[PDB]
């Protein structure tokens, strides 16, 4: 009832994108395309079917995690969101399913080690949490996944 | 001791040493997770 | 991109290089309670 | 009734009694266990009726290679043998035993740094035992099954 995840364009339509969090829906409007070109950040979309209307994204981005030893790559899951019109309705797993399948097939290609998650909110760790993410006792909101190899 | 394996015994052996690592069930879970756009 | 103090860097190492997790029916196994500890 | 822990075998276990189903198993303790166990060629545990020295069941561990004729050595372990005493069977004496083996094979992965577990099943009974218990079934030789051990 929603279109395969397609990496963001111009020709898809995320100006009445509404999530819930506004720093989120602000990034995708304004920052999605930019990042895009720039390779600074990869983001997917899901749209409603026979449509370019943006029901639900992430965005990948590459980084390193270094010692105040070479610095070691890991992803950052920047990015996740669904449209509250369809809030609550598995989109959002549905999309970490297909985040995490992705991040697989990197680790497989350029060796990142773990998937990094910087959460906004105490909510949206617990997403994670829920669905096998391990919470960095260390830092507040930090969470990661380990990756293959 | 001392066992002797064919191309394809070492191979099969090999591949279950080095098959692809399990993890965490709520993680499988999300793995095995088949999405609205899959039917 | 991401600097770690030592205490950061020490629990992601660790996460990295932790055991590799064992097919479900083996962890069944491995936390059997056998009929000699009764 | 109650079954002691598994302990090495010794001179003082009685063994002479021991009926498993399977013939080779039962000769290979009263014949072979003892002498082997000396030599350091295979490693055997027994289980015992509790207050008794009569073996109720019983393991053998020995260590192994994989090999190609160029240069392409891997040690493993071989679980040689596994029997439980008919008068036991039924009791989950059995899986008791694999889980002590296991356990054990896990405690020398990491001080040797065995890779696998190898056993070589001889009724095809008895491999759908390990089959049941997560040992992986080779599919190019027969009656041959293997598990990892970490790292
Ligand atoms: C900040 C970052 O780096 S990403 C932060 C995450 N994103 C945000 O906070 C943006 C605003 N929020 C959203 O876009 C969404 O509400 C999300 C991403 C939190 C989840 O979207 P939803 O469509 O509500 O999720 P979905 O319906 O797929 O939920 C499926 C499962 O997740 C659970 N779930 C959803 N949100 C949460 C949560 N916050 N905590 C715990 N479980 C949750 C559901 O109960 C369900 O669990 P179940 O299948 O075991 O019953
Ligand atoms: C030389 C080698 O390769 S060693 C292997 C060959 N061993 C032999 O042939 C020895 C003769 N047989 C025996 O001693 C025993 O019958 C054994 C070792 C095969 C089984 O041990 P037992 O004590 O009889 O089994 P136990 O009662 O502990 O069974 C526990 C579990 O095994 C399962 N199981 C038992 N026998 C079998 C079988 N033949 N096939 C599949 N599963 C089996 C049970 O279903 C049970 O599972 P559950 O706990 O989830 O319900």
């Amino acid at each position: 009832r929603v279109t395969a995840p397609e990496p963001l364009s111009a020709f898809h339509q995320v100006a009445e994108f509404v999530s819930g969090e506004a720093v989120l829906d602000d990034w995708l409007k304004q920052k999605g395309l930019k990042n895009q070109a720039l390779g600074a950040a990869r983001t997917f979309v899901v749209c409603k079917k026979d449509t370019k209307q943006v029901a639900g994204f992430y965005s990948l981005a590459t980084g390193s995690v270094n010692h105040t030893p070479d610095p070691i790559p890991v992803i950052i899951l920047a990015r996740l969101a669904v449209d509250l019109s369809f809030h609550g309705k598995g989109l959002g797993a549905d999309l970490l399913h297909d985040a995490v399948l992705r991040c697989y097939r990197v680790a497989e290609n350029i060796g990142v080690r773990a998937i990094m998650v910087h959460a906004l909110t105490e909510e949206a760790k617990n997403f994670f949490i829920h669905h096998g993410f391990k919470s960095s006792q260390t830092q507040q909101r930090t969470l990661f996944l380990r990756l293959p190899q | 001791g001392s066992f002797n394996f064919n191309d394809e015994q070492y191979e099969e052996f090999i591949n279950l040493l080095d098959a692809p690592v399990a993890d965490d069930p709520v993680i499988e879970k999300l793995l095995a997770r088949k999405p609205q756009w899959d039917v």
